[PDB]
């Protein structure tokens, strides 16, 4: 069976803003079979009550999920998206940054 | 403008973890509209955009009927699945189908759609014609035989042409003030440098519905297509999407870059400048 | 809305 590693972007709502309320996403994407295990991290820590969409596909049926919380940046604090998934031999890490 | 629908299913098996997980969502657009997830507390297709909340008791009731057999019927559609590949019942297998259909202005039939994969890879598909099948594989033929038999494609047909494209232009109506509405991309362009010989030129598109969007950079008029870095356009979670384009560019040369912008909700193409 | 589904693969 064919099996796809997502594609992994991680990035906020609106343009980061210190001490303004926004929102950080990761976005899961070309990834085969639909099993996968997304976190969002605060400094290497998992934030909790993060919502998500629901299971969707493109129209090469390649699957998709927006995983998101409500955050306020600061210069200080680090966010990523830590992603699993059975194409993966270890969990994927990716940093939020305000440039892409 | 032209418009779509499309409902897209979800069936995932989970041998020695209960019955498969089923999940289905309905799309005007790029908009989702409405949802069923199996596993939800007490299942029912729940709205997801302002203009379908307006539909009564019935039409929640039938949608959720409706869920509730396609979610059994992908139960059973599995449990075939297997027999027709010769697999075993130890792996996880997933199912999909999506239908639906594409009007233009005038709100007439473009192209109907009605499509399976199994396991992530075409399994049979509707043909345009809406009257004729292909299948990807000789178990795929097994299915193709007994559609042909029952004139599936005909029930299908009268559907595509039919209540899709009806209800379709009744969602828009209802939808108007946001499916009718193309918000145009928010623009810049940021500088990344690299080394003292280079940089980085980022133009950005921020807030734009529809999804559909044309980015590309340019110098001294010239295309600079293979030297574009282009990431996936993405999902903002406010209805609107995002996209950026870069190209490496030799430091002290950035006046020479030209961003070029194309999308429906502005009123003439963006020729875009780093600014600094 | 959607089509109810009278057939098996």
């Amino acid at each position: 069976m064919i099996q796809r590693t997502p594609k992994i972007q991680v990035y906020s709502r609106h343009p980061a803003e210190n001490g303004k309320s926004n929102f950080l996403n990761c976005y899961v994407s070309g990834f085969h079979p639909s099993d996968i295990e997304v976190d969002l991290l605060k400094n290497g820590e998992r934030i909790e009550k993060v919502e998500h969409s629901d299971l969707s596909f493109s129209k090469d049926w390649s699957f998709y999920l927006l995983y998101y919380t409500e955050f306020t940046p600061t210069e200080k604090d680090e966010y990523a998206c830590r992603v699993n998934h059975v194409t993966l031999s270890q969990p994927k890490i990716v940093k939020w940054d305000r440039d892409m | 403008g032209s418009h779509s629908m499309r409902y897209f299913h979800t069936s995932v098996s989970r041998p020695g973890r209960g019955e498969p997980r089923f999940i289905t969502v309905g799309y005007v657009d790029d908009t989702l509209f409405v949802r069923f997830d199996s596993d939800a507390a007490s299942p029912r297709e729940e709205p997801r955009a302002p203009w379908i909340e307006q539909e009564g008791p019935e039409y929640w009731d039938r949608e959720t009927q409706i869920c509730k057999a396609k979610a059994q019927t992908d139960r059973e559609d599995l449990r075939t699945l297997l027999r027709y590949y010769n697999q075993s019942e130890a792996g996880s297998h997933t199912l999909q189908n999506m239908y639906g259909c594409d009007v233009g202005p005038d709100g007439r039939l473009l192209r109907g759609y009605h499509q399976h994969a199994y396991d992530g890879k075409d399994y049979i598909a509707l043909n345009e014609d809406l009257s004729s099948w292909t299948a990807a594989d000789t178990a795929a033929q097994i299915t193709q035989r007994k559609w042909e038999a029952a004139r599936v494609a005909e029930q299908l047909r009268a559907y595509l042409e039919g209540e899709c494209v009806e209800w379709l232009r009744r969602y828009l109506e209802n939808g108007k003030e946001t499916l009718q509405r193309a918000d145009p991309p928010k623009t810049h362009v940021t500088h990344h440098p690299i080394s003292d010989h280079e940089a980085t030129l980022r133009c950005w598109a921020l807030g734009f519905y529809p999804a559909e969007i044309t980015l590309t950079w340019q110098r001294d008029g010239e295309d600079q297509t293979q030297d574009t870095e282009l990431v996936e356009t993405r999902p903002a979670g406010d209805r609107t999407f995002q996209k950026w384009a870069a190209v490496v560019v030799p430091s002290g040369e950035e006046q020479r870059y030209t961003c070029h912008v194309q999308h429906e909700g502005l009123p003439k193409p963006l020729t875009l400048r780093w600014e600094p | 809305r959607r089509k109810w589904r009278r057939w098996h693969l």
